[PDB]
């Protein structure tokens, strides 16, 4: 939702086994672009296979014939890949171990990575993962993965064939020790259902247009994240056949899925925040990109222990602090942005989250003015905004005059306010105790990082744990902020000549 | 509803976004997908739903009756070799038949065979049919409503209810009825937004059915004295076959058991109500139990007169008295059948050039303006506006009539409808020339056309225009039948009058449904003329006719392309609507033309039948105008 | 705090009603006609099926407020107040006594799902004579074994008279016999002779069966007259004018 | 689906429910539409709103703020409204304040001793009354107390006796 | 024609005074001018 | 009370067109007295309202209206907060009943007197039949349980909140 | 110039109105124990009813004017004295 | 009695409009 995505194509995850197209082109005449994928089987019985790949574009229309075919929008686009014997007739695969390679696809976007800078590149915003295996036998699973078989006995019991039982949801919720209440506050697919703020522009009519009928939110936009992995073809209840039954499940979600129910076994905790959160941290990852269980998320689990227990902190919270305020709920209450903001009506437009700037240090044209002032409805006193928006729009690379509508600025400004509020310190005190923790008042504003070059002046989470020790230091002490930066001299005090 | 699904694909790498269909030749080809199909180098792409006909070169004017293919003339040399020029395009019509429409009449089939008729299809013998409406199933589409798209009407001549074929009768000329049954319509009661089921009379008939007219009168006032009510006089209305409209079933739609052949002018009154129907009017009743069932609403009117039972209205619209006698019994027919909304008066005209059988005087007109005011307010007054009734005429079709119609006086008297007799400009005797019967539009100097020529248009405009009425009460007729002629020359327009004219019923009039069973064929998905006849269009009027030279028999008649040209002409104009005139006699196929004419749209992606594949035009043919010939 | 929100609330509501009625009705193109009458806030009401004067002390759901206005809307035809959608008796009946009310709305459903539930013993239409003999005695209060076997006992001992009846006449209610209903009367073998009546329908056949419903049987039902005075055991039945 | 049937049955006179607050057919059944709840006002004022959003757009003034129309729409007699003199009025009430007293105090000079001018306008101020509303007060009079034209002069004219009135 | 009250008894309101006023046929001044 | 009148009367009965008045159902209630009556009507309200049918039929739609109000306020006094739309419905209907109160019309003109004044005047009007109180008590009593419900009251107007207090 | 239009036009409950115009009950007091400059109202003919609404609660709505305005008895409706 | 049939019970719903649900429950 917070891209377009009408144009956009997929290319080859560059490996030294495969060959094929490995960059986006605007146009072009081919029907398919070829790719060659060299594998071997344990045997090291050594190949390469030949095979196309397209982009796909589908849509619909109604048959009516007074109206021209008025064509042009956006529409559903799609991926098909294809093997042809006339390729790879060759081979002769009669004999050969029936176990080859892996390929991997990046979905892509292809945009001046810095508009100013140029940089007109294909970049990616998904990547996707196969296994090709070529048997002439037409061999048994046992043959092909039997390594899935003994993972289900030790994970589930059961030989993967039984696979094919667990489908059904008496099956599923036996062997998982789960009632089915669980499942539905899992899978949204009922009334569980997701939903969206009301207050807030979306990047493209992905799901505005006419055609659209995709269930928006998608649980795969939200509460469904982790476990469907952001693929379209998300899980859910169907009607029975001798019982009712899931919609779709590869072993890969399958096993997704079986660490997830355990871990929100022992957070205690439901589905929709559990996944809120993990999501949050794996986004904020850019490492991350496939959606994998990470020791920064473990350690950030353990940071939400700490400080829900000793604060109280709501997880939304945290989530919204290391990345952006979800303009999402549950079927069931406010969503938490929305909530924040319009918390109540007290002038004509409610506040809204859109694209564009206003020109924050003055915002003398009125709505600009209207903009910022609705802003500092959150909480902090109008001159206290001054003193933290120049850093906000610094820290993000905005234009020093100019602040954007946008989660970014939000989140950044909420970051700088809650956090040390919740150790009772200003906002205002917060800078100063950053200052002298790495001689930047800024710090928060920042995005979290988790840069390979770790140096002390990286971890967010352990620079929380030191403001944390030393308010507690501090206040044991009896001191306070200013006077201890005026001692330590990370501010002057003010004195002039006298007679 | 009615959607279809397509698909378009790329190499991998390609970040484009437009819909993509690769270079062909022109073959035939149909449906929504885009195409960009090469002809003589250009390329054309579609525009618009593909038709079998739709030839990209003619094309580029119009690659689509709506808007032309547009092209470019991008292909190398190398690429022509590639796919070939298809430039000499040629009609096919399919080898086979995807759809069934005719069906046997074992009865129809004896009516040829019965040599006192000797019917042939080439004329050569018995140039009247009388084929009954069996010949054909059931040809409606299903269409979703819409409120913005004018009303969908039909004037069903009930006396189609008999044909002694059924019984086993057809030994008499006049036994071979039509046979026309309801349950066709019952099965599909979407089909029509507006139902009338003609005509209704009145005791000072002097036409030729005033033999019944009085039969009933008499057999009415026979019955009221035994129930205490008052006996009718002149200008009240009266039934036309009691046991037609309250005792038949069989050909009605109605379980047989309700049928009651007792119902005659001696014993009918007492079922005459809307409850105690069990004829015609009761599967009227039942149609709109029906049209709620389905969720749609299905609008009765009845029209009062008619072509025959023209004949005492100038009396009646003279003597005020028996115009509140008329006043009264259409009132009381309202609340003995409030199942009607509307009536419509239909006198075919007062300042005379009806029916000869007519009473006419030049001061009809506005004893008719008094009329309306008297009817107007009495029914307003008594129905209330909660209830207000409709009241409407059945306009002549010619510019003399509706000039001495006074018809804005009608207005401001409250006239609710206009339904413009728009048919039968040629007849087969009285014509000087052979022309076109419903033609929309005139041909290049069409003359006054006080004789040849006419159209709509010519009608409509001055009504428009000249009498500044609001075509929103104004409602087009399309007819169910073509008009018939024999030795015309098509070069001067000449005919041989006085002749055995081809028809159905009667001389020059084939119906429809007649005309496909005989001429005609679209079976084999594609319109095309049949022993000895060929579709011809004239470009002039814009008009389609059958042509056939052994005889010179012209036939111009309603068809696929004109119904639907009818619709987009009336969708275009916003006119208070259209109406099939003789409603038994198509079985649907010009039905649906009309429908997606004026742009109704089926439910679901399926139909009984398409009608795009018909609406392939007629060989091009320039009739000149009767001025074009005389000068 | 909040009340001041709820204050300017109120009055933005009271003003936009004002601009309402005062411009929106009385100029607006679409109420040309409703503008003849809808002239007052009660008038709003009426027309939108919503009350505007609700104070903000008072939360709903979307779903219940919307319900209510349908509610509304139903009333006010059922009322007859809006020109024409006259409703049918029955229709009105069903409406007025349950439909009107999701509780017995549901309450029927209920029934027609799950008729069972609603079964008790002690609320059976049909019953006995007898029966009702046998209840008068169970429904004494604190009960016992040994006495509810004396009850049953009795009611058995009276059961037995009514397998030892005897039919003596009957009349039939007209012309056609298969569907014309008949009355019958019997007495008692035992003395002293008592006496009885039931009646049994022609019609309630199912349109397949060459049989007839159970309910077609009434049931057999006491006469008070005291006519052991009868000549020679001998009487006649008559219904006529359903007396 | 019982009003749906209902509203088919004839009498196109009649108001049809979907002529008005068409939105009820819209609504999506759903879990949240039934379990979550809001003041009953902010419905009523969101739907009168849409429809006077509408009306403002067939005055072709979709441009002009919904709002700012009460500024200035002098009939009906309640109708003059200002939404920034309210959230000032309520505001300063919260803190037990008047604005008078505000900005009298914001001068600079004493209050003891300070121009006329800032008196008047401070006394102003204590009026509590909108701008718009002092403007409307302060139109000059339409008619002239009485008027006459030369018929009625002809016929005489007599004023109302005086001597009573004091 | 409709069912309501002034309908039933079809009456200008105009027709009586206010409950209460000394323009009530029952006021308790009317009351003492009859007395007196 | 359906078989004295009924407002839910609909024209699908043909008593209508036997002539039946809408609603009234009793014809005794509905057929004309004709003055073949005592001049006057002595001192009994049923004789008289037996010369004044209307009579009856006022005392009829009072009756119908008051059970109406009772049963909205069984359903104000129950407990579960659902029950309370029931009340506003039955409440609504009733008002529906009586349109609007009629205050403009009912205002009171006057001009002071002496006793002295009104003797002389009365010689060979001043007062007008009043509304008759039972009315405005119907209107009155609906009203107060609107303002309840304007104000999330119980039916007896009492706070429905617990009104905690501290400092 | 009727009270229904009025009133409905105003959105005013006619209550409002006698309490603006004083010529029912709503009627104007004065004290005993005040001398006047003259018997303007207290001859013999005098029949003003003292004191009037344009001497008190009316004055700046009539500007003194002796015809002050009043409800009069109806006729189709109550109306209003002068306008 | 043996085990409530929880699982068998759970519900599969998707919203819809009243306008929806009026033209799907045709026929």
């Amino acid at each position: 939702a917070e891209k377009d995505l009408s144009r956009h194509g997929y290319i080859v995850k560059a490996a030294d086994n495969i060959k094929g197209p490995t960059q986006l082109v605007e146009h072009s005449d081919a029907s398919y672009d070829v790719i060659e994928l060299t594998c071997t089987n344990q045997a090291k019985e050594t190949i390469t296979v030949k095979l196309r790949g397209e982009n796909i574009i589908t849509y619909q229309r109604t048959k009516a014939r007074m109206v021209p075919f008025d064509n042009s929008s956006p529409f559903s686009r799609q991926l098909k890949l294809t093997f042809v014997a006339e390729d790879n007739p060759s081979l002769g695969n009669l004999d050969k171990g029936p176990y080859f390679a892996n390929m991997d696809i990046y979905a892509a976007e292809w945009v001046r990575e810095n508009v100013s800078s140029e940089t007109m590149v294909s970049r990616p915003f998904l990547t996707m993962t196969y296994r090709i295996a070529i048997a002439k036998a037409g061999a048994s699973l046992e043959e092909l993965q039997p390594e899935a078989d003994a993972f289900f006995i030790n994970n589930f019991g059961l030989s993967a064939e039984d696979s094919s039982q667990l489908v059904k949801l008496v099956a599923f919720g036996d062997q998982t020790g789960s009632k089915a209440e669980e499942i539905e506050s899992l899978l949204s697919c009922g009334e569980n259902l997701p939903i969206v703020s009301p207050n807030v522009i979306f990047a493209n009519p992905i799901f505005g247009s006419y055609f659209n009928d995709e269930p928006f939110p998608a649980p795969y936009h939200f509460g469904g994240v982790y476990i469907n992995a952001h693929q379209r073809n998300a899980m859910t209840i169907i009607r029975a056949e001798g019982g009712r039954e899931i919609q779709s499940l590869s072993n890969f979600r399958l096993e997704r899925l079986n660490r997830f129910i355990r871990l929100q076994r022992w957070l205690d905790l439901p589905s929709h925040q559990l996944d809120l959160l993990l999501t949050s941290v794996m986004q904020a990852d850019a490492d991350n990109s496939q959606q994998e269980i990470t020791e920064p998320v473990l350690k950030s689990l353990g940071l939400f222990r700490h400080l829900n227990l000793q604060y109280k902190i709501t997880p939304e919270i945290f989530s919204s602090w290391l990345y952006q305020l979800t303009p999402f709920a549950v079927s069931g209450e406010i969503a938490f942005f929305d909530r924040i903001f319009n918390r109540e009506q007290l002038f004509d437009q409610p506040f809204i989250l859109d694209g564009g700037s206003f020109t924050y240090l003055d915002a003398k044209g009125s709505d600009a003015k209207s903009v910022k002032q609705l802003c500092a409805g959150l909480n902090i006193s109008a001159v206290t905004f001054q003193f933290i928006a120049p850093l906000v729009q610094s820290a993000l690379g905005l234009e020093a005059g100019t602040l954007v509508r946008s989660f970014e600025v939000v989140s950044s400004l909420y970051r700088l306010v809650s956090i040390p509020q919740t150790f009772g310190l200003s906002t205002e005190d917060g800078l100063i105790l950053m200052n002298i923790l790495t001689d930047e008042m800024g710090y928060l504003a920042k995005q979290p990082a988790f840069d390979d070059k770790q140096t002390q002046d990286k971890d967010f989470l352990s620079i929380i744990l030191k403001m944390e020790a030393l308010s507690a230091w501090l206040t044991k002490n009896n001191l306070t902020p200013a006077s201890l930066a005026l001692l330590l001299g990370v501010t002057r005090l003010a004195v002039v000549p006298t007679n | 509803v009615n959607k279809y699904t397509y698909t378009s694909s790329k190499a991998m790498s390609d970040i484009s976004d437009v819909i993509g269909e690769p270079l062909a030749a022109w073959d035939s080809q149909v449906g929504g997908r885009v195409f960009n199909v090469i002809f003589d180098g250009k390329v054309y792409t579609n525009t618009y739903w593909v038709e079998r006909w739709q030839v990209p070169g003619i094309g580029s004017s119009d690659g689509n009756p709506h808007n032309a293919w547009k092209f470019v003339r991008a292909a190398t040399a190398d690429e022509i070799n590639k796919i070939g020029n298809p430039t000499t395009a040629d009609v096919k019509p399919t080898e086979n038949i995807p759809s069934p429409i005719l069906v046997e009449d074992k009865y129809t089939e004896e009516t040829y065979s019965r040599p006192d008729v000797n019917f042939k299809e080439d004329g050569s013998q018995g140039n009247l049919s009388y084929t009954a409406t069996r010949v054909c199933a059931p040809m409606y589409n299903h269409y979703v409503g819409d409120k913005t798209k004018p009303k969908l009407s039909a004037y069903i001549t009930d006396w189609c209810q008999y044909d002694a074929r059924l019984d086993g009768g057809g030994s008499k000329e006049e036994e071979r009825g039509r046979g026309f049954d309801l349950a066709t319509l019952m099965q599909n009661p979407a089909t029509y937004d507006r139902l009338i089921f003609s005509f209704l009379g009145i005791c000072g008939d002097i036409g030729n059915k005033s033999k019944k007219v009085q039969e009933v009168w008499d057999g009415w006032n026979a019955q009221a004295p035994s129930l205490g009510l008052p006996q009718i006089g002149k200008g009240h209305i009266v039934p036309l076959d009691p046991y037609g409209d309250l005792g038949t079933a069989r050909n009605v739609g109605l379980p047989p058991e309700s049928a009651d052949t007792s119902i005659e002018s001696g014993t009918f009154l007492p079922y005459y109500q809307q409850n105690r129907a069990a004829g015609l009017l009761g599967g009227l009743r039942e149609l709109q139990k029906k049209a709620h069932a389905m969720g749609h609403k299905l609008d009765l009117a009845f029209s009062i007169g008619g072509w025959s039972l023209s004949s005492y209205f100038s009396a009646l619209a003279e003597n005020p008295d028996e115009r509140r006698v008329f006043v009264a019994s259409v009132v009381d027919f309202f609340v003995r059948f409030p199942m009607f909304s509307c009536v419509d008066i239909d006198w075919e005209y007062p300042g005379g050039g009806g029916d000869e059988g007519n009473i006419s005087s030049d001061k009809d007109g506005e004893n008719y303006v008094l009329l309306i005011k008297e009817l107007r307010s009495a029914l307003d007054s008594r129905f209330g506006y909660s209830n207000r009734k409709e009241i409407s005429i059945a306009c002549s079709g010619v510019k003399a009539k509706l000039k001495k119609s006074n018809i804005d006086q009608l207005v401001a008297n409250g006239l609710d409808n206009i339904y413009l007799m728009s048919y039968d400009f040629f007849g087969t005797i009285w014509a000087d020339y052979i022309g076109h019967h419903t033609n929309l539009y005139s041909p290049k100097d069409p003359g006054e056309q006080e004789l040849f020529d006419l159209s709509a248009e010519a009608a409509i405009d001055y009504l428009h225009n000249e009498l500044g009425i609001p075509m929103e009460k104004i409602h087009l007729g399309y007819a169910n039948y073509g008009r018939s002629a024999v030795g015309g020359d098509l070069t001067t327009r000449q005919y041989t009058k006085n002749g055995p004219a081809l028809g159905t019923m009667e001389n020059g009039a084939p119906e429809f449904f007649d005309i496909v069973k005989n001429y005609m064929d679209a079976e084999h998905s594609l319109s095309m003329g049949k022993n000895g006849f060929v579709l011809m269009t004239d470009t002039n009027a814009d008009a389609d006719f059958l042509f056939s030279e052994a005889k010179g028999h012209f036939i111009s008649l309603d068809t696929p392309r004109t119904v639907k040209q009818k619709g987009e002409y009336a969708a275009k104009n916003k006119l208070g609507g259209v109406f099939s005139w003789s409603g038994d006699q198509d079985c649907g196929l010009l039905a649906n033309a009309a429908r997606e004419g004026l742009g109704y749209v089926a439910d679901s992606n399926q139909e009984t039948i398409d009608m795009g594949p018909l609406y392939n035009p007629g060989k091009e043919i320039y009739l000149k105008s009767i001025s074009e010939i005389k000068s | 705090s909040n009340s001041i929100e709820a204050k300017l609330q109120e009055d933005l509501r009271d003003a936009l009603v004002d601009y309402y009625l005062g411009q929106i009705v009385p100029n607006s193109k679409d109420f040309t006609n409703l503008r003849s009458t809808i002239k007052n806030v009660d008038d709003l009401y009426d027309h939108l099926l919503l009350d505007t004067q609700v104070s903000a002390k008072v939360i709903t759901s979307r779903l219940s407020l919307v319900t209510q206005s349908v509610q509304q809307y139903i009333n006010r035809i059922a009322l007859n107040l809006e020109p024409g959608l006259s409703i049918n008796q029955q229709e009105a009946t069903d409406w007025e006594e349950f439909a009107n009310r999701y509780g017995y709305w549901a309450a029927n459903q209920q029934l027609r799902m799950f008729p069972e539930i609603y079964v008790d013993p002690t609320l059976r239409l049909t019953k006995t004579e007898f029966f009702f003999q046998l209840e008068s005695a169970l429904n004494q209060g604190k009960l016992t074994d040994d006495v509810a076997q004396k009850a049953v006992l009795g009611y058995l001992n009276n059961f037995e008279e009514v397998s030892n009846l005897e039919i003596i006449a009957g009349y039939q209610d007209g012309i056609d016999i298969e569907n014309d209903k008949t009355y019958f009367v019997a007495r008692t073998r035992m003395q002293p002779y008592r006496y009885f009546w039931r009646s049994l329908d022609a019609s309630q056949r199912n349109a397949n069966s060459q049989e007839l419903y159970p309910t077609a049987w009434s049931e057999w039902k006491a006469i008070s007259v005291p006519l052991e005075n009868v000549a020679n055991g001998i009487v006649r039945p008559i219904m006529m004018d359903n007396r | 689906k019982f009003i749906q049937s209902v509203e088919l049955d004839g009498s196109n006179q009649a108001r049809k429910l979907e002529t008005r607050r068409a939105d009820i057919p819209k609504l999506s059944l759903d879990n949240d539409a039934l379990y979550k709840e809001v003041t009953a006002l902010s419905i009523v004022n969101d739907v009168l709103s849409g429809s006077a959003r509408e009306y403002i757009d067939q005055s072709g003034q979709a441009d002009k703020a919904v709002n700012q129309i009460l500024g200035d729409t002098h009939f009906p007699f309640t109708l003059p409204y200002s939404l920034p003199t309210q959230q000032i009025n309520k505001g300063l009430g919260a803190s037990n304040i008047e604005l008078g007293t505000v900005i009298q105090r914001v001068d600079p000079q004493f209050s003891w001793n300070t121009t006329q001018e800032k008196y008047n306008q401070v006394l102003l101020a204590y009026t509590q009354l909108s701008s718009e509303q002092i403007a409307l007060l302060s139109l000059p009079d339409v008619f002239t107390q009485n008027f006459l034209t030369q018929t009625e002069l002809s016929a005489g004219y007599l004023s109302a006796s005086t001597t009573e009135i004091l | 024609k409709l069912p309501e009250y002034n309908q039933l008894f079809p009456e200008p309101w105009d027709n009586f005074c206010r409950p209460g006023a000394i323009e009530a046929l029952d006021s308790p001044a009317s009351y003492l001018l009859d007395l007196y | 009370v359906k078989y004295l009148f009924n407002p839910f009367e609909c024209e699908d009965e043909p008593a209508l067109l036997l002539g039946k008045p809408p609603y009234w159902n009793s014809r005794p209630l509905v057929d004309e007295p004709f003055k073949g009556y005592s001049l006057t009507q002595p001192s009994d309200p049923d004789a008289i309202a037996a010369s004044d049918p209307i009579h009856y039929r006022k005392a009829v739609f009072n009756f119908l209206t008051k059970n109406i109000i009772d049963q909205g306020d069984m359903e104000y006094r129950k407990l579960q907060p659902s029950a309370r739309t029931l009340a506003r419905l039955s409440y609504s209907t009733a008002s529906s009943l009586l349109g609007r109160r009629p205050d403009v019309q009912l205002t009171s003109f006057w001009q002071p007197l002496t006793l002295e004044d009104a003797s002389y005047k009365t010689d060979s009007d001043i007062f007008m039949y009043p509304m008759n109180n039972e009315l405005r008590g119907l209107w009155d009593r609906i009203e107060n349980r609107i303002y309840n419900l304007r104000h999330n009251l119980t039916l007896d107007g009492k706070e429905i909140n617990m009104d905690l207090y501290d400092s």
